[PDB]
RNA sequence: UAUGCGCAUAACGCCACAGAG
């Protein structure tokens, strides 16, 4: 059998569970395991962002020493926009306007000289004893103050708790943020995870009463079995399956290892995207389309090219 | 099988602090006795990579045949320089300055620290 | 220009130190000091 | 800077050539494997990825007839784009049915 | 020694939820419920912030300049 | 012989501990 399009676009349609800021389940149904996948590991490892690449570090007094202080700032979530960006060239050590950041962190450690009164917790005797991400100031280079708003880039979250100090201790750095994808590097991936499952279908080959029913119910996720009374003695059926989580625990039941089966359905997937704060996760999932679809055309200009 | 993205994020990094103990007394025995840590000023040798005391900076780093220390002796005014022999990258950690057990000591004992990155590669045993 | 400041063990008061004379604190006389860390550009990639 | 090599066998044939796609691993080999064994006229299709430090992948096709073996790879390519194009399609707009129910179920 | 910027196995930012931890559970919450208020679902990201030993308060005692 | 730029510097054993397979 070919591959019929039309059929393709009957059986196909997506239906969205649930979504807010930095979570998205939805469904896919009617595609294949191979583009399914495809779409997850774009979504793993290619869907481009910005994260800080080289730390230039001017003065660091504090203990989180500096090498392990640049891995630990390259691993913040910068919330720009990766798409209005490039990618840097190989073997520019100064980056422009057009595809780089900067931010400026810059913190001293001093002691609270009045209002102390010889107490004990450091958020009294001290101030800035502990370096957060509301502290990294952005640096507009070229023109990107006015083609960026105030307050648009800087760290997805601010309270990421980066370094603490202790007074006399100093931080003083400058942070350059570059554009790559997470096949990369890990820093570079915009999803805290992003996954399917199939959709479990638990059918019953038996009608189960009683404290079989209780029993059923227990065996499965809370939510999947719904025993009632009809007639005040208790059956048991399945309503809403896509709770459970496969445990199989009725499979260690012996008398009801025979009544259920569970299965799953073909081709009808659960994704689930959880964006770390870059990019709103349902635009994470249209460019991560969008990128397989990239490379298609890359291969079709190849083969044109070669024509 | 190690993740690749766990071992990019934060799994398993590690250090190893080495601690080298120059003194130019004991190495350094060519007579005089009066050696002392420090450049000869305008050297070419330990621009910008050695401070003004013949000792590298603290945050520094030192590739293979960078300027480890420099010592100029004090009779004479001749000031040596020694190279980085090792083959691995480090970061200094801290230099201390040592005197004698009397606090009459000369600076000609120092004990340098630097950092080894080490972090996980394939090869590593765990 | 730009002195050579060592910071002692013990009392942690910054220390001059010359070619010439004996090191050993000012104040408590304690026999190590450490070298201060100055500000001075070092690059580091954040990987 | 040439992604693509198109490696005939010792048959000047070409009903059997390997593809070499580089820069690339399973995700559009498996996808494009999945594609292009859905025509009729690919006798053989799989992909596999040469070494881990390599980044690249084989891909071999072989066809009946008198077609060569870059027409199935080229209409497995267009196949798997309009895939894409429509998946994204009804993707956004089930997105903005959902945007607009919510909206406007809790005012 | 200080807490990780991202969860090991998955990249869930937990480097902004320690603080929000140790709060909860000094408001006598069980750490399976100051795990469940924090929104740590997986047990890669729950066993980051139920396991981490806080080594830089015991090492900034020996802060250098105590003044 | 090695490094650095024909030139300058550095040119090892014996015990004892500890470890790897
Ligand atoms: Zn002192
Ligand atoms: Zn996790």
């Amino acid at each position: 059998d070919a591959w019929d399009q039309d059929r393709f676009e009957k059986n196909f349609r997506v239906d969205v569970v649930h979504m807010d800021e930095n979570s998205l389940e939805f469904d896919m149904v009617g595609i294949d395991a191979a583009i399914a996948n495809a779409f997850r590991r774009i979504l793993l490892a290619e869907v481009p962002t910005m994260a800080v690449e080289k730390v230039l570090v001017y003065n660091n007094t504090s203990i989180v020493q500096d090498e392990i202080l640049a891995h630990r700032l390259g691993l913040i979530p910068i919330h720009a926009d990766p798409r209005l960006f490039e990618y840097r060239n190989q073997g520019d050590e100064e980056g422009t306007e057009i595809d780089t950041l900067q931010f400026r962190l810059q913190v001293r450690c001093t002691r609270n000289p009045h209002a102390a009164k010889d107490s004990s917790d450091p958020n009294e005797l001290y101030v800035n004893h502990k370096v957060y991400t509301r502290h990294m100031t952005w640096i507009p280079l070229g023109n990107q103050a006015d083609l960026f708003p105030e307050g648009t880039i800087r760290p997805v979250h601010d309270d990421i708790l980066i370094a603490q100090l202790r007074p006399g201790q100093e931080i003083d750095l400058l942070m350059h943020c570059v554009k790559g994808i997470g096949k990369d590097h890990a820093k570079f991936s915009p999803v805290a995870t992003a996954s399917y499952r199939l959709l479990p279908d638990i059918t019953l080959l038996e009608p189960v009463e009683g404290e079989a029913a209780e029993e059923l119910s227990r065996c499965f996720s809370p939510g999947v079995i719904e025993v009632q009374e009809v007639q005040g003695k208790k059956v048991a059926r399945v309503a809403n399956p896509r709770l459970d989580t496969f445990s199989r625990e009725i499979f260690r039941n012996e008398k009801l290892k025979k009544v259920v089966r569970l299965a799953r359905v073909r081709d009808h997937y659960i994704f689930s995207v959880e964006s770390t704060g870059v990019l709103p996760p349902d635009v994470l999932v249209s460019e991560a389309i969008k990128v397989l679809m990239g490379k298609c055309r890359r291969f079709l200009d190849e083969l044109d090219a070669v024509q | 099988i190690v993740n690749k993205a766990s071992w990019e994020r934060g799994f398993a990094h590690g250090s190893v602090y080495k601690s080298e103990f120059i003194d130019l007394s004991e190495k350094i025995k060519q007579g005089d006795s009066s050696l002392v840590f420090g450049i000869k000023p305008g050297d070419p040798r330990v621009l910008q990579k050695l401070d003004d005391d013949g000792l590298p900076f603290i945050g520094a780093k030192l590739q293979y045949g960078d300027p480890y220390y420099s010592y100029l002796n004090l009779n004479t005014g001749e000031s040596f320089v020694m190279y980085y022999k090792s083959k691995e990258n480090c970061v200094v950690d801290n230099i201390k300055v040592c005197s004698n057990d009397t606090g009459s000591g000369k600076f000609k004992c120092v004990c340098i620290t630097m950092r080894v990155p080490r972090n996980p590669t394939i090869g590593d045993k765990f | 220009q730009q002195p050579m400041i060592y910071i002692c063990g013990e009392c942690h008061t910054e220390n001059e130190i010359k070619s010439r004379d004996p090191i050993r604190c000012r104040e408590c006389g304690y026999r190590i000091m450490y070298k201060k860390r100055t500000k001075r550009l070092v690059v580091f990639d954040a990987r | 800077k040439t992604a693509l090599e198109m490696v005939q066998a010792a048959g000047t044939d070409r009903h059997c050539v390997t593809f070499v796609l580089h820069e690339e691993d399973h995700t559009l080999g498996n996808s494009l494997r999945y594609m292009i064994m859905k025509n009729p006229e690919v006798e053989f299709c799989g992909y596999t990825t040469t070494h881990p430090s390599e980044s690249k992948i084989n891909l071999r096709i072989q066809t009946r007839g008198t077609l060569p073996a870059v027409e199935p790879f080229q209409r497995g390519l267009n196949e798997l784009m309009n895939v894409c194009q429509h998946v994204l399609d009804k993707f956004e707009a089930s997105i903005k049915d959902y945007k607009d129910q919510k909206a406007s179920r809790n005012e | 020694m200080i807490i990780p910027v991202r969860c090991f196995t998955c990249g869930k930012i937990v480097g902004n939820k320690w603080e929000a931890y140790l709060g909860l559970l000094q408001a006598e919450y069980t750490e399976g419920d100051a795990l469940d208020a924090l929104g740590l679902k997986r047990y890669c990201c729950r066993r980051m912030l139920l396991a981490h030993v806080d080594l830089i308060e015991k090492l900034l005692n020996y802060a250098p300049l105590e003044k």
